[PDB]
């Protein structure tokens, strides 16, 4: 229901070791998190998690 | 009577970013429809994605409508009529100015 | 004799030497992001490397939203950028500039 | 009787006569500083101080975080808070529609110049010695004043203006000629907050970092 | 009636929308008794 959106333009950096491979209902490739993770958005000036 | 509020054609304002959301939504819909013909996805998935990639897009627009009005054009006649509770509802306003 | 709780600073002067900070404090036309500070992001994954969903098509597709929507704000921004009333980043006003002009 | 004890925050195992103290009521606390006899009751003595919850008899030693005066000093009190108007429920034919409370949070004690009386023909105030009384931390400290005015000590202390900002934490002494009218500072703060909010709203658009703020 | 009351009690702009430059560099209506 709730869709997390990107705060600003940049690169998404996260550690792929804690996330396990999956297949979305919509058929796209994806990653499932069973634990808390912190993604970083390398933007021009600031970051976001 | 002294203020004489009125609603116009140009007075109806759309969220700055609509051409981007609709464009990326239709681009994703095209990519899906291509792949469907190649066998990478099945119809149920196509059916589902279509409904969702559209519902999410629309809601971003509706939720974003109020901030735009309060931040950019505070005294917009449609915003005055909606926020005051006189006439209209958020749902009605969305249909007029969003999607 | 003066304790630490009392500080004497006669004729204290604080100003911004660089032009960007001065224009930001006063409110004059200035870019949102400091070009000095701006640093290029390292190359991201190429289109080929992305999963299919995110890959960009090789041929530029058609759309009814490819053309920008004409508004009064763009015309007024161009008219006031001429004659030197405001300064815009580039020759064409962008959407954020129009949204800001809608307020001011 | 003059009595001083350890700095531990607990009861003193007795009660004090409040007639010989100053009762400065706060939001969640109340302080008692001893008052020597005087024509005008403004002489304090920071050697004995007690803290107590509002309307209680459980006295205790407060938290002292600054060197306190060990001599009779003449000061003036000034409260620092914000009114809290609430809408109470109406269950009566003439129930009050609103309720007003002062809700003081800090109390400033400004020592007079040379311990002079208010009736003196040449009266002044010493802003370099100000003692704040916090109500949330039960602490009484000193004010880190920043004296920025040409003249030094030779300048007469009759043209001064203490400006307090940042929730009673910033003190600056400036001459009364370069003061700011209330509308000026109101507009300054409103403009700063509005610009911060506007930059936040716009930061979430893709056309950022290529735009200009006109 | 609600529209009239809202226009009455709405006020006006207060920050960047009423002043162009920062007021830190430089009077209102007279004090009405």
């Amino acid at each position: 229901a709730e869709h997390v959106r990107a705060p600003s333009n940049g690169k998404i950096k996260f550690n792929e070791d804690l996330v396990h491979p999956t297949r979305t209902r919509h058929g796209h490739p994806a990653f499932l998190c069973s634990i808390d993770l912190y993604v970083t958005i390398e933007s021009e000036d600031i970051l976001h998690n | 009577t002294a203020t004489s509020i009125s609603l116009g054609i140009d007075d109806l304002l759309t969220i700055p970013s609509k051409g981007w959301l609709v464009q990326d939504a239709e681009q994703q819909s095209l990519i899906l429809e291509k792949h469907h013909h190649y066998g990478n996805v099945h119809a149920v998935e196509k059916l589902r994605q279509s409904i969702e990639i559209w519902y999410a897009t629309s809601e971003y627009l509706r939720q974003e409508m109020n901030p735009n009005f309060r931040m950019t054009d505070p005294f917009n006649p449609v915003h005055i009529m909606s926020f005051s509770g006189a006439r209209g509802n958020a749902s009605q306003v969305h249909q007029l100015v969003g999607m | 004799l003066s304790s630490e709780y009392v500080i004497y600073q006669p004729e204290q002067e604080e100003e911004e030497l660089t032009g960007y900070e001065l224009d930001k404090r006063l409110g004059r036309p200035h870019p949102f992001i400091d070009p000095k500070t701006k640093k290029k992001i390292e190359k991201p994954l190429t289109s080929e490397e992305l999963w299919w969903n995110w890959r960009k098509p090789e041929k530029e597709q058609w759309s009814r939203w490819q053309r920008r929507r004409p508004d009064v704000e763009t015309v007024f921004l161009k008219a006031m950028a001429e004659t030197g009333q405001v300064k815009l980043y580039g020759d064409h006003p962008t959407l954020t500039e129009t949204a800001l002009y809608r307020a001011r | 009787v003059f009595t001083q004890g350890w700095d531990s925050e607990k009861i003193v195992d007795y009660r004090i006569n409040e007639e010989e103290f100053h009762k400065i009521s706060l939001l969640d606390c109340d302080f008692f500083i001893r008052k020597p006899p005087d024509p005008d009751n403004d002489v304090y003595d920071f050697r004995e101080m007690y803290v107590t919850p509002p309307d209680t008899d459980i006295y205790a030693i407060p938290r002292v975080l600054a060197p306190m005066p060990q001599k009779y000093i003449r000061c003036a009190m000034s409260d620092y808070g914000c009114y809290n108007v609430t809408e109470p429920p109406i269950d009566a034919p003439r129930d009050p529609m609103y309720k007003s409370e002062r809700e003081v949070s800090k109390v400033f004690l400004t020592k007079h110049y040379r311990n002079r009386r208010a009736g003196d023909p040449e009266f002044a105030l010493d802003f370099e010695e100000i003692y704040v009384i916090d109500s949330k931390t039960k602490s009484i400290t000193r004010a880190k004043v920043v004296v920025t005015v040409p003249g030094g000590r030779n300048r007469d202390r009759k043209n001064d203006l203490l400006v307090i900002r940042d929730n009673g934490t910033s003190f600056k002494i400036i001459p009364s000629e370069e003061r700011d009218d209330p509308t000026t500072v109101i507009e300054k703060e409103e403009w700063k907050k509005s610009r911060q909010d506007m930059e936040r709203h716009l930061r979430k658009l893709r056309d950022f970092s290529v735009s200009n703020w006109f | 009636m609600l529209i009239g009351l809202y226009v009455l009690t709405s006020g006006n702009h207060r920050g960047i929308c009423v002043n162009r430059y920062n007021p830190c560099n430089r009077t209102k209506e007279p004090f009405f008794s």
